[PDB]
RNA sequence: GAGUACGGUAGAGGGUGGUGGAAUUUCCUGUGUAGCGGUGAAAUGCGUAGAUAUAGGAAGGAACACCAGUGGCGAAGGCGACCACCUGGACUGAUACUGACACUGAGGUGCGAAAGCGUGGGGAGCAAACAGGAUUAGAUACCCUGGUAGUCCACGCCGUAAACGAUGUCGACUAGCCGUUGGGAUCGAUCUUAGUGGCGCAGCUAACGCGAUAAGUCGACCGCCUGGGGAGUACGGCCGCAAGGUUAAAACUCAAAUGAAUUGACGGGGGCCCGCACAAGCGGUGGAGCAUGUGGUUUAAUUCGAAGCAACGCGAAGA
């Protein structure tokens, strides 16, 4: 806004993992106020993650999150005849939000049985750089570095 | 307009010194002037306006 | 394909409002390597930026390391961007810049220039 | 008052020749390899028949960076490289000299930007006309790549410009302050003289504004105006090689056309500020089926009203 008066809220209460980031992830997967359904979905996905193998499910979670947050972002700007696209570094807070939004949106459209299974598959595949989200990140990165001329 | 690198200084003062020397010489101004043709009416008008502004600038000091 | 060594080159930066051309020669004006902003693959509005000039100078310098050329003198000419980023690319290529000179041609009266654009 | 003789100053004042340095273009040669040029984005165009770049050389033409300045000179138009020659005027100081020899000026005579015209040269750049590429609904334009008359020189004609300070020439008086150009005197300062600028008291003006460079106070002479169109046009005359110039009406038509300033509104003018106005996000409508209001069509009747935002689940919280 113009006034620059927005103040950020503090509601962050991970119940049984005590991990600050998973509460925000569950807020992202929540639809229409149904906290419990999203709660169950995320916990089921993490159970699948912990039973596929020996990796700590939470640790796999932040490893995927690190391997999916973009470093630079492209911003459009019309210069009087053409709309160019400058690169700019992404703020530390925006990285995780973009990562979660992309991860959830791409897990939405996979096509397995239940949403928890979709999320688990996305976390397993993106934990090494093979998911749709990771290639979207690569597309954004190459698009940003192909416009390095403006940058500043 | 020319410079030299003398007695082992970084290539960050020599370049800036060269820029200052070129600005003092008046290279970009000369090129921008000969970029297109300015008819004598426009030249005389510009000189008159600049003189008026210079005189106002001098007078307003007191 | 035959070899020839040469030391103490001269690099000419030719900067216009649309492009930049970097040419490394010997003392006698014999060009060894050259590069351009358009040749680097920019091709348009991106061609008139100091980044394109820096990349062009990098390519030209890397080409010129073949012959040796431990030392370069510099001749800048033109009003456009890429005027200074080319030089600071050239040193980072590894050469020892002895001096920089501006050789922009200035008429004293000369021919009359084109008419003014009505934009 | 107006002129003459004598030293002395400053100046892109004018004419005739000679010569310089920077840069562009073309041409010859060496190196060198895939682009160059241009644009808001492109494309036309130029390149592997070796371009652009870079170095050496040659030819030619035109304009004269810095100095450069509310600076200078000239009746005006106008005049910027350097040197020699021919030549006009202005400013300045002392002494002497003539003795009203003056001012203005209808006819008349002469100079007069640029474009244009005639004859003969020249040809670098720029560029009407013209060609192609874009843009566009179209684009005989703006924009891009080319490009001929012309721009340059000699002689001759043309005789017009927002040829403007939109202010005729000459002379005399009327508070001041601050710069600057050429030059004298007095002790850096003061005085004085001919220019060139910024403010400003009286006074003047419809107002804006002028204000010793008057648009103030006066005198001498000249040119011109008499509502807006038609029209600076037609016809006649005179000039011109032509383009055209100059002098210059009427019928008819209207009741206005106009100048300066004031309040608002508007601007693809400027500066500050704001609002789910953008930006960053979440959920939708437009597709399907149904409910409901409206338009249109139909009917004996489909009862009246609401119509951009600010009408259409609205009057109607019940056909
Ligand atoms: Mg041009
Ligand atoms: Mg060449
Ligand atoms: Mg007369
Ligand atoms: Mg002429
Ligand atoms: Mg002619
Ligand atoms: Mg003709
Ligand atoms: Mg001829
Ligand atoms: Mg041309
Ligand atoms: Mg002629
Ligand atoms: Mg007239
Ligand atoms: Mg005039
Ligand atoms: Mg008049
Ligand atoms: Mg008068
Ligand atoms: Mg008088
Ligand atoms: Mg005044
Ligand atoms: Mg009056
Ligand atoms: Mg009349
Ligand atoms: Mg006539
Ligand atoms: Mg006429
Ligand atoms: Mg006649
Ligand atoms: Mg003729
Ligand atoms: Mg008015
Ligand atoms: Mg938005
Ligand atoms: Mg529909
Ligand atoms: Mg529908
Ligand atoms: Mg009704
Ligand atoms: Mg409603």
């Amino acid at each position: 806004p113009r006034r620059r008066v927005a103040a950020k809220r503090e509601v962050l209460a991970d119940p049984k993992y005590g991990s600050q980031i998973l509460a925000k992830f569950m807020n992202h997967v929540m639809e229409s106020g149904k906290k419990a359904v999203a709660e169950r979905i995320v916990y089921g996905a993490l159970d699948k993650v912990k039973e596929r193998g020996k990796a700590d499910p939470l640790e796999t979670f932040e490893k995927a999150l690190d391997a999916i947050a973009p470093l630079v972002e492209v911003k459009s700007r019309r210069v009087g005849g053409a709309t160019y696209q400058v690169p700019v570094e992404v703020r530390p807070s925006r990285r995780n939000a973009l990562a979660m939004r992309w991860l959830v949106d791409f897990a939405r459209k996979r096509g397995e049985k239940s949403m928890a299974l979709r999320l688990a598959g996305e976390l397993l595949d993106a934990a090494e750089g093979k998911g749709a989200a990771v290639k979207k990140r690569e597309d954004v990165h190459r698009m940003a570095e192909a416009n390095k001329a403006f940058s500043h | 307009p020319a410079v030299k690198v003398k007695e082992n200084e970084p290539f960050d003062v020599a370049l800036r010194r060269f820029k200052r020397s070129c600005e003092k010489a008046g290279v970009l101004a000369e090129v921008r002037s000969r970029e297109f043709y300015e008819k004598p009416t426009a030249e005389r008008k510009r000189k008159a306006a600049a003189a008026v502004k210079r005189h106002a600038k001098k007078v307003q000091r007191e | 394909k035959v070899k020839k060594t040469v030391v103490d080159g001269i690099a000419h930066i030719h900067a216009s409002f649309n492009n930049t051309i970097v040419t490394i020669t010997d003392r006698q004006g014999n060009a060894l390597s050259w590069a351009t902003s358009g040749g680097s693959g920019f091709r348009g509005s991106r061609k008139s930026t100091p980044f394109a000039a820096q990349v062009a100078a990098e390519r030209a310098g890397q080409a010129a390391l073949e012959y040796g050329l431990k030392n370069l003198d510099v001749n800048v000419k033109g009003p456009g961007p890429g005027r200074e980023s080319a030089v600071r690319a050239l040193n980072a290529c590894g050469y020892k810049i002895a001096s920089i000179t501006d050789v922009t041609p200035i008429p004293h009266n000369g021919c009359r220039p084109p008419k003014k654009r009505r934009v």
